[PDB]
């Protein structure tokens, strides 16, 4: 982290590589979901 | 339990999970092991539950968050190994092979002829090299049928008149007795029985032809309703069992009603016509058909059906018995043996939707067959 820089690409202050998809329109960001490990193993409920 | 450092220092069971709630993981962290994670953390507040060993009779314990599992050995069960197995033929066939019966909360297993009771009390051991009921795109008039292989269908025999033309089938039950249909006796005055037949136009050397010496027919036979359609033929020469010639066991009526009647499907083999008003099959053919309930059997039949007849076949699929299969046995494949449960009697058309082939019930004539096999034997 110390001594680390990245140039902004989004206008309003967001670092991210803009790939081309018939144009720069693509902001390839993938959302991931996470739950507690033990509750994701087995419990009295579906994982949350 | 939790703090800036309570969960930042070394993980020790002599620290976190002991003097608060011990909600979770702090019993798993110390060991890094999710096996007894929820088989031990239930014992933090209210005390243990398997320490009493509720399961007796050498039964292991398993702890759950509220209820206890008791694993008792083979033939032992119970909430705490407390209940006992009620020995009846309803479930697991009472360990029997051929005849299962329940009486006085006990199971009687009895095997038919050719088998002896095993000392293990769970098996019937054969006493012969070839015992009964043991095996050792299709267009152009193939209604779901398949060709019998070598030894797959050894209990089928063909009846041939003086012109050597097959007209009816027969069941191999012993070395001298053949079971067939009563009406076939009216088709030809004299006929011979060929066993091990695989093709009418080709002789592979496994076919044995024997003349018929003694003919026994049911006295109460009725031509109008085709009732009591059963015949017994005693041949002049003995039948020698071989790879393609094997007998069929005779089950009991009560045991057939106990479990054989609930069977999903059965097998009928014969040399009958492929379809209605068609040519006779050149080779032996077998077909698998399901049982039909008695209500639909009576509702879909234009004639009177007594207790000696039952419907079988497919309501929609074009798979049903046809002409030329008269006298053919219906065989159900129990655990290791084929048992005869029906005899082809007749059928309103072939491969017709809404019609089921009517088969004679063997169980209603077991006593008659037994008397016939010993009256002149
Ligand atoms: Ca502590
Ligand atoms: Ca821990
Ligand atoms: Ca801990």
């Amino acid at each position: 982290c110390y001594g680390s820089y990245a140039r902004p690409t989004n206008s309003n202050g967001g670092q991210g590589v803009m790939v081309e998809q018939n144009g720069k329109l693509e902001s390839q960001v993938e959302m991931q979901f996470f739950s507690t490990s033990t509750n994701a193993t087995n419990e009295v409920n579906n994982i949350q | 339990a939790n703090s800036f450092l309570e969960e930042m220092k070394k993980g020790h069971l002599e620290r976190e999970c002991m003097e608060e709630t011990c909600s979770y993981e702090e019993a798993r962290e110390v060991f890094e092991d999710s096996d007894k994670t929820n088989e031990f953390w239930n014992k933090y507040k209210d005390g243990d539950q398997c320490e009493t060993s509720p399961c007796q009779n050498q039964g292991k314990c398993k702890d759950g968050l509220g209820e206890y599992t008791c694993t008792c050995l083979e033939g032992f069960e119970g909430k705490n190994c407390e209940l006992f197995t009620r020995k009846l033929c309803s479930l697991d066939n009472g360990d029997c092979d051929q005849f299962c019966h329940e009486e006085q909360n006990s199971v009687v297993c009895s095997c038919a002829r050719g088998y002896t009771l095993a000392d293990n009390g769970k098996a019937c051991i054969p006493t012969g090299p070839y015992p009964c009921g043991k095996q050792t795109n299709n267009l152009t008039r193939i209604v779901g049928g398949q060709e019998c292989k070598d030894g797959e269908c050894p209990w089928q025999a063909l009846l041939i008149n003086e012109e050597n033309e097959g007209f009816c089938g027969g069941t191999i039950l012993s070395e001298f007795y053949i079971l067939t249909a009563a009406h076939c006796l009216y088709q030809a005055k004299r006929f011979k029985v060929r066993v091990g037949d695989r093709n009418t136009e080709q002789e592979e050397g496994g076919e044995a032809v024997h003349e018929v010496e003694v003919v026994i027919k049911h006295n109460r036979f009725t031509k109008e309703t085709y009732d009591f359609d059963i015949a017994v033929l005693r041949l002049k020469t003995p039948i020698t069992f071989r790879m393609n010639v094997a007998p069929a066991c005779l089950p009991e009526r009560d045991w057939a009603e106990s479990t054989l009647m609930t069977q999903k499907t059965g097998i009928v083999s014969g040399f009958g016509r492929t379809h209605e008003k068609g040519r006779q099959s050149t080779r032996l053919k077998m077909l698998e058909v399901p049982y039909v309930d008695r209500n639909s059997c009576k509702l879909s039949s234009s004639f009177i059906i007594t207790q000696n007849m039952f419907c079988a076949g497919y309501d929609t699929k074009q798979e049903d018995a046809c002409q030329g299969d008269s006298g053919g046995p219906h065989v159900t494949r129990f655990k290791d043996t084929y048992f005869v449960t029906g005899i082809v009697s007749w059928g309103e058309g072939c491969a017709r939707k809404g019609k089921y082939g009517i088969y004679t019930k063997v169980t209603a004539f077991l006593k008659w067959i037994d008397r016939s096999m010993k009256t002149r034997g």
